[PDB]
């Protein structure tokens, strides 16, 4: 039977016998009892146990999750089994949630399962996920849930099309993305500035002239990629940026020298000389500035 | 690079004079 | 002869058609090669200076071609000063494409006369220059000097920063200058201000690129200077976790694995902890699994034994043991072996069932879709399943008994590796040799119509096994594996390598 | 020995960054998707700075796949407002592809450089035409020569053909001889002095930039 | 100065991981040397204790790899010397330990004391496979005497370092010394085998400031033909 | 000639 199998192998050959048989049919799937022992095992689970008894035993177990991944890996168009999967995935991690188990490969495993489940589904709308994206940011706890809202706004933008863009929002949110230093960071920039546009430069530039320690070269290649002439749009934003009163100021400089049109600098060092109130730009910055742009 | 049986006989894909000289003679 | 061609090969250069000029210089290489005679080397090299100075821009790149072919040869030249003094002379020409012939000529021969001190300030004075082509040839050049000269090397850093910091140098050119840096490896002051710079420059320089080319070369810089190395390795796990570009992070595994493969000695715990938390946090498979090389090629070495009985490793390797990602398992599983095949600590029981389990899913994934990168992760597993039955003999019963139960569903390539591997484990151990001879050998009846390529290969391998499993006279068995071979075979070298093994 | 020594190495910079930024499916930016970057009405200058700043990390060879897109696209260029980042990248890959199909490479970017005039503008000029006739290379727009980077490529193609010119008429002249001495010599050195005069009125600031 | 932290780390970092596996002792041996080497190439003022050290490291791995090889399993007459490294191993650590001691200057006591006692575990070496590839008895008896007098005279000779050589090689034969000479000398050749398989690895304690004596010849100077032209007999 | 200026160190076969 199967139900027997797992009521005994949990708590040898005949996983072996399984293990060899789900891959047989798997190599059937790809050429061109799966979902029966899927069903037989949550009616396994959901009956009254089991989960602790194949916890000692991870290394007979978590092989066979990773063969019936790969099954719905290999065809997503059988949806309710891919859907049982998931609920199994989500009756294990709350059934094991019991403290005093301690950590284990199959927890993470089904902490990963699940988290790559979560991801490759897509989410309604951009603007739903955002707001709960910078509420979880504000409350400053729960990195995972961090983590699966970020790739639902990932997923949803890169299946998606132009929706609001609300700028004070995305300065508050990618700020606490940098503070709490999300590993999304460059997929999610990567994500909205692909598309999404209404003044992504501004969006930037407000970032780097706020503290923003690892993530700057990363914000530093994005205006220079959507700023060529760096200075061209809004210019008393990056005015302030490359003359005031920072570390990465020596490279926007350069940028700014041999990269813009001979108008930006005319009309840059007009700026510089024709301020009769100011104080300021930088001397230092500006001085260089004007060296190098005569030599 | 890696190889699973360190002592193989038929690791070696291009052989010796004698071994080339009776491969191609012999595989026929 | 060698003078014939030599007077042959001058007699082209007199010739005063650029082709047959050309032809001729370009020839003096082989010439070089046929008559390694120093009285020759030298006389033609002298020729070869004096068409350089005086004939145009071509035939000048023709003879830096050779130059760069006969690097060896340059060691032969007795009239050093002579052949190099009429070399020098073109970099007072006005014509900056001359002169950026002439400054890569003197990198081409920055190993025979280096400390020549008017050749270090042509390479200085022609590096603030404003044709690009005379800054770039001043560049190379001065990056051959740092690599013979100490002072040209302790010259040429201080103007190699003002260069970077100065505001007039662009940025691509920047970017060719800082692996200037990766030769101040000739003293530990010299390592040390070079390593300050670079510092400075990955704060103030922070693009992808320039961080990129800066933290590579301060790696190769601390590589040959061992003394930074261990800072080299805390800095870059620090820009591996923190650092968020995907490219950042993919230099940082890349050359956090050339410092692992050269010193692994000088990993520390707590660099060994800071890349397994790394690994452990990072959620994009391709970091992980590079990472996880990185981890592996560790592993391999005694660096794990510096490390040590549960740990983020462990955890790490028991994990990414059972990864959807083929890779990732393959070097779990691999980390794994070699804790096990290391240490004979008292918890180490329960992980070596841990990673014989691994070893037999890596089995059942990896032995069916004939991929080359199924090829690798099956050839991984499979040394893997071979170095922990022969360190950990008390367990290749249970390995051998998975190699037969999968034998049977295995593709072609897949029976040829397990074979090889099931060849190794049989021959390192006698104990097991009438029954899985058996198994083997009914196997060994449907290879006749299995393919058309590599079923020569399955059979030599498989005959191969068969022998090493087997210790006694066989007749009816021999029977049937010569009517296999004279049904299947006919073609003899088959059968002749397998008469080898029986051998 | 200008489009020779360039493929010469400063330092292998160029090897360790392709090695590094080229994995992440970057090769997915097709020569199409950059001709549709470009041939979007609104522009999208930093579409098309994202594509050719990939580019430049590609070698000579696979480079040639791209020369079409970005040679044929190029008097988009010299329209205003184009930064000068495209211009210097468009200029650095049209020095890598100078280094692997200079014939064809020149031939199609004399075309592309037309003013315009008609509705194809003449894009018929061959090899044939320009080795005959250096000076076509100088009645291309007249946008260009204030465009630094264009001139460079206008510059480069220039010279080529002068030297073209100069092979392909001892050819002709060898081919129907089967004097003409002087006449070859004297018609090089007048195309080549008409070729400086050209170029010399070409720096002359014209009325506009008396304003 | 990092360069005398990087050598001193190098020096602890071999000494605390005694205990790993031969081959991967070996390993670290030769990681080792190779770090020392490169590091006396960098830095001219360390040159001499990082040849120091390094030469003292390159014995102790010649010492591991000669007797770790597969010479100790089989028996006396099944003994071949065509595949024998550890006459060659014994000689090459024997000659290191002289160079050790007289190359290189400012050399103290307790250096003194350690290469005599790595020369002593060299004669020993030695002795063990002279002892293997001979049968008769009176080549046995002379070196082991030989041998048990070197003994004899190198503890005489270092009473006051004696208690710094803990778990030593030398400690063990003090253990058994006024004992040694009433056992059969094939046990003597089993005992002191034995115990120098498992014996310590010594801490080289490093001088303040040592160099490597060096000489460069500069007059004759190999430079080429036109050689120097002399009557037979007579002298040039 | 052309490719010197006239102020440049000379040189002496």
């Amino acid at each position: 039977d199967l139900a027997g199998m797992f009521l005994q192998i949990f708590p040898r050959p005949v996983a072996l016998a399984l293990q060899q048989a789900l891959g047989q049919e798997l190599a059937r799937v790809v050429q061109g009892i799966t979902v029966r022992v899927l069903q037989a095992l949550a009616t396994l689970l959901s009956s009254p146990a089991l989960v602790m008894s194949m916890h000692r035993s991870h290394f007979l177990a978590c092989p066979l999750l990773r063969q019936l991944c790969q099954y719905q890996r290999c065809v997503p168009q059988d949806t309710g089994f891919s859907s049982l999967f998931l609920k199994v995935l989500l009756q294990m991690l709350q059934w094991l949630d019991s403290p005093g188990v301690e950590g284990g490969p199959l927890r993470a495993q089904l902490r990963m399962l699940a988290s790559q489940a979560s991801a490759g589904r897509r989410l309604s709308d951009v603007r739903g996920g955002l707001l709960r994206l910078a509420e979880a940011l504000a409350f400053r706890q729960d990195l995972e849930v961090v983590s699966s809202t970020v790739r639902a706004v990932i997923a949803t933008l890169r299946s998606g099309e132009q929706c609001s863009v609300e700028p004070d929002l995305i300065s508050k949110v990618l700020q606490g993305l940098i503070e709490v230093r999300s590993p999304h960071l460059e997929e999610l920039l990567t994500a909205f500035f692909s598309a999404t546009a209404d003044k992504p430069v501004v969006v930037v530039s407000s970032l780097l002239l706020q503290r923003l320690g690892p993530s700057s070269g990363l914000l530093v290649d994005w205006l220079e990629m959507l700023d060529p002439e760096v200075v061209s749009s809004c210019p008393d934003l990056q005015l302030r940026l490359l003359f005031s009163r920072p570390s990465f100021r020596p490279y926007l400089l350069t940028l700014f020298t041999h990269q813009s049109s001979w108008p930006t600098l005319h009309q840059c060092i007009r700026v510089l000389l024709g301020k009769s109130r100011e104080q300021r730009f930088d001397p230092s910055a500006s001085l260089d500035f004007l060296w190098a742009c005569i030599h | 690079d890696v190889s699973v049986w360190e002592e193989n006989w038929e690791d070696d894909i291009v052989q010796d004079d004698f071994n080339q000289q009776l491969r191609l003679e012999m595989f026929r | 002869d060698a003078n014939s061609a030599l007077m042959e090969l001058d007699k082209g250069l007199r010739s005063g058609k650029l082709g047959e000029q050309c032809e001729a210089v370009v020839r003096f290489p082989r010439l070089f090669q046929k008559y390694p005679f120093p009285i020759l080397i030298n006389s033609a090299f002298l020729k070869l200076a004096d068409v350089f100075r005086v004939g145009n821009n071509f035939l000048r790149l023709c003879v830096l071609k050779v130059t760069q072919q006969s690097e060896k040869h340059l060691e032969k030249i007795l009239n050093v000063d002579e052949f190099v003094k009429r070399i020098f002379s073109v970099i007072h020409s006005n014509d900056p494409v001359a002169r950026a012939i002439t400054l890569r000529m003197l990198g081409s021969l920055a190993s025979i006369i280096p400390e020549r001190k008017n050749a270090h300030h042509s390479i200085r004075q022609s590096l603030d220059s404003h044709d690009n082509v005379e800054v770039e040839a001043a560049v190379f050049a001065a990056a051959n000097f740092s690599a013979q000269s100490k002072d040209f090397a302790v010259g040429i850093c201080n103007k190699i920063s003002e260069m970077i910091q100065g505001l007039a140098t662009p940025v691509d050119l920047k970017l060719k200058l800082i692996p200037i840096l990766q030769h101040m490896h000739h003293d530990a002051i010299l390592a040390s201000s070079a390593r300050q710079l670079l510092q400075q420059l990955v704060t103030s320089y922070p693009s992808t690129k320039m961080v990129i080319v800066s933290l590579h070369t301060f790696t190769l810089l601390a590589a040959s200077s061992l003394v930074d190395t261990p800072k080299q390795i805390q800095l870059l796990l620090q820009y591996l976790k923190n650092d968020p570009r995907k490219a950042v992070k993919r230099l940082a595994i890349q050359d956090l694995k050339l410092l692992a493969n050269k010193t692994p000695h000088t990993w520390s715990r707590e660099n060994i902890q800071a890349l397994c938390e790394c690994a452990l946090q990072t959620p994009y498979d391709s970091l992980k699994l590079g990472m996880l090389s990185v981890l592996s090629t560790l592993s391999g070495t005694i660096a794990i034994k510096h490390y040590f009985r549960s740990s983020d490793l462990v955890k790490l390797a028991q994990e990414c043991c059972y990864h959807n990602n083929r890779g990732i398992a393959a070097h779990g599983v691999r980390v794994l072996t070699n804790i096990t095949v290391s240490c004979q600590e008292k918890d180490l029981l329960a992980l070596e069932q841990d990673a014989v389990f691994g070893l037999e899913s890596l089995l059942v994934l990896c032995s069916q879709d004939d991929s080359p990168g199924a090829q690798a992760t099956l050839k991984i597993a499979l040394n893997c399943m071979v170095k922990l039955a022969k360190g950990r003999p008390h367990l290749s019963q249970s390995v051998v008994e998975t190699l037969l139960t999968q034998l049977h569903s295995a593709q072609d390539a897949a029976r040829i590796l397990m074979c090889h591997c099931l060849a190794a484990i049989a021959m390192q151990l006698p104990v097991l040799g009438d029954g899985m001879l058996g198994d083997l050998m009914e196997l060994y009846k449907v290879i006749g119509r299995s393919a058309t390529d590599k079923q020569q290969e399955l059979l030599v391998s498989l005959a191969t096994v068969i022998f090493v499993a087997s210790q006694k006279a066989l007749s009816v068995e021999s029977k049937a594996v010569i009517k296999q071979q004279l049904e299947s075979v006919s073609n003899g070298w088959t059968v002749y390598r397998i008469a080898r093994q029986a051998s | 020995v200008d489009d020779w020594i360039c493929e010469e190495e400063i330092t292998g910079t160029d090897a360790l960054l392709r090695r590094m930024l080229l994995t992440n499916n970057a090769k997915n930016h097709s020569p199409k998707q950059l001709q549709e970057a470009f041939s979007a009405v609104p522009v999208n200058n930093t579409q098309v700075m994202q594509i050719i700043e990939h580019l430049t990390l590609l070698s000579a060879s696979e480079l040639i796949p791209y020369a079409e897109v970005l040679t044929s696209n190029m008097s988009q260029l010299l329209n205003s407002g184009v930064p000068r980042r495209i211009l210097q990248t468009v200029n650095k890959l049209w020095m890598v592809l100078n280094t692997v199909m200079p014939r064809r490479l020149w031939v199609m970017t004399v075309n592309a450089l037309q003013p315009s005039i008609k509705f194809v503008r003449q894009q018929k000029y061959t090899q044939n035409d320009l080795m005959i006739d250096p000076l076509i290379v100088l009645r291309c727009d007249q946008r260009v020569h204030r465009c630094p980077p264009l001139m460079d490529i206008t510059l480069h193609m220039l010279n080529g053909y002068l030297l073209a010119s100069k092979a392909y008429l001892s050819a002709h002249l060898k081919e129907t001889e089967q004097t003409r001495e002087e006449l070859k010599n004297a018609l090089l050195a007048a195309q080549d002095s008409a070729a400086v005069q050209i170029l010399l009125e070409i720096c002359l600031p014209t009325e506009e930039e008396k304003a | 100065d990092p360069s005398q932290q990087f050598l001193q780390q190098s020096l602890e970092r071999v000494y605390s991981l005694q205990h790993l596996d031969p081959q991967g002792a070996q390993e670290l041996l030769e990681f080792t040397i190779r770090d020392l080497q490169r590091l006396g190439e960098l830095q001219s003022e360390l040159a001499g204790v990082a040849d120091f050290s390094a030469t003292y490291l390159r014995c102790q791995l010649l010492l591991i790899k000669a007797l770790q090889e597969k010479l100790w399993n089989v028996a006396a007459p099944l003994y071949l010397k065509q595949s024998d490294l550890a006459s060659a191993a014994a000689k090459q650590i024997m000659e290191e330990t002289y160079k050790m001691e007289f190359m290189y200057s400012g050399v103290e006591n307790k250096q003194v004391v350690i290469i005599h006692h790595m020369r002593l575990q060299a004669k020993a070496l030695q002795l063990i496979v002279t002892a293997r590839t001979t049968r008769g008895l009176d080549p046995l008896f002379g070196m082991c005497e030989k041998f048990l007098q070197e003994v004899d005279f190198f503890q005489r000779y270092f009473i006051a370092d004696l208690p710094h050589l803990q778990d030593s090689f030398v400690d063990k034969l003090l253990d058994l010394m006024p004992r040694l000479m009433t056992s059969k000398p094939a046990e003597v050749v089993k005992i002191l085998q034995t115990m120098l398989r498992q014996s310590a690895f010594l801490h080289l304690p490093l001088p303040e400031q040592i160099h490597k004596a060096s000489a460069t010849i500069i007059e004759p100077a190999g430079e080429s033909d036109n050689p120097l032209r002399f009557t037979s007999g007579l002298v040039v | 000639s052309p490719s010197y200026s006239p102020t440049s160190p000379s040189y002496s076969p």
